[PDB]
């Protein structure tokens, strides 16, 4: 449950040979990388708001 | 139009390795020169003329700038790994000392103009306000350096290592471009105009007299002006080119981006030489300082 | 890895119409100190990189389909 104001960027990695599960990695303003659950609609909402930004 | 694609950045090892050596050498020379100048000025209280105070303040500014150099060299090496507080403090100190150094050069030019062209008139007596003028210059530098303190932090990116950049919000790029006007106006154009005017009239009045040492003074003035130009003009021109490119006046391309980045770094290296060179151009080229330094060896 | 004095937008032009069958991953950067616009960069399976227009509804549809 990372707040929007702290998210700097989002990277979405699709399934591949090295990983069978979709990954969402959020890079925060403080430089720490966090993992997000793809199934959570909050991530999709965050992405939509960022795109509309 | 598949040609469009990200412009990957490129980094070299040779520049990293050589820049550290250059910065360390400049640090050593600047420290030694400023120490010598301060020692000479402070050791003896006789003959504490206005130029002595001006040179003392210039030496202090250069000493602080050199003291701040090594952290900047480390940052150039590996990127700003040193947190936010140090980014703010060091950027503040660097910019304050740079502005004060430039404005002190301008003030010394004004003093020479008052003391030569207007030697016979009643205006020259206004050159005994070194204390208040120097205080005003330092205060103006501190006022001008505020934006660095207010909007500087580390920026974490994927392509590039962390950098002690500015963070003004959504439209940070445009605001940074606007803030760049201050270093190029109160830092280059205004002092350049003042120096050119003062030294032009000084040369005009000197060339018409019959003094014995006129030629050496003319050569010294030419040397000072050329040193200032060579030290600062390249960096300012490259910065203006970068501003124009961001404004789309000049076509923008990845090759141009790399070229301008390299030019910015090289011109910053070159312009850092001013702190080391100032003691030689302004102070040690004088007879009084050399005689005093020779005396102090007792 | 590398040191840069100033930061710039990672994209210059804006392409559209990428086939998801070739896309391997997608990165989205909100407008920060780096640049004044939101940037979407798609890395394909062959190692090439492409830039996508944030305003294109197709880009948003592709991103959500990836998720």
């Amino acid at each position: 449950g990372i707040h929007l104001k702290n998210i700097q960027s989002v990277n979405v990695r699709s399934p591949g040979p090295h990983c069978a599960q979709t990954e969402v990695i959020a890079t925060l303003k403080n430089g720490k990388k966090a993992c997000l659950n793809p199934a959570s609609p909050m991530v999709q909402k965050i992405i939509e708001k960022i795109l509309n930004k | 139009l598949l040609d469009a694609a990200p412009c990957e950045p490129e980094s070299l090892e040779i520049n990293k390795y050589f820049v550290v050596i250059i910065y360390a050498l400049v640090f050593l020379l600047s420290l030694l020169g400023n120490s010598l100048v301060m020692l000479v000025i402070l050791y003896s209280r006789v003959g504490r003329s206005v130029t002595d105070v001006y040179l003392l303040n210039l030496a202090l500014a250069d000493l602080l700038f050199a003291l701040t150099l090594p952290i900047w060299a480390a940052s150039k090496v590996n990127g700003w790994i040193f947190g936010t507080f140090l980014c703010k403090v060091v950027s503040l100190l660097k910019e304050v000392n740079f502005y004060s150094g430039i404005l002190l050069l301008a003030c010394i030019s004004v003093d020479r103009y008052l003391a030569i062209v207007h030697a016979t008139r009643t205006l020259t007596q206004k050159r005994y306000l070194v204390k208040f003028i120097c205080l005003s210059i330092w205060g103006l530098s501190l006022l001008l350096a505020l934006p660095v303190l207010l909007f500087r932090r580390t920026v974490y990116s994927s392509n590039v290592s962390p950098a002690c950049y500015e963070d003004m919000g959504n439209n940070t790029a445009n605001w940074r471009m606007l803030l760049r006007i201050l270093p190029q106006s109160f830092g280059f154009i205004v002092p350049l105009l003042i120096m050119l005017f003062c030294y032009g009239f000084t040369l005009r009045t000197l060339f018409k007299a019959h003094m014995g040492q006129k030629h050496r003074a003319m050569r010294v003035i030419f040397a000072v002006v050329l040193i200032f130009l060579l030290c600062w003009l390249p960096y300012n021109l490259v910065l203006l080119a970068d501003t124009l490119m961001r404004t789309q006046v000049i076509q923008e391309t990845c090759e141009r981006r790399n070229h301008i980045d390299r030019a910015l770094d090289a011109t910053e290296i070159l312009g850092i030489l001013h702190s080391c060179l100032n003691p030689l151009i302004y102070a040690f080229i004088g007879q009084k300082f050399r005689h005093g330094l020779l005396k102090i060896l007792a």
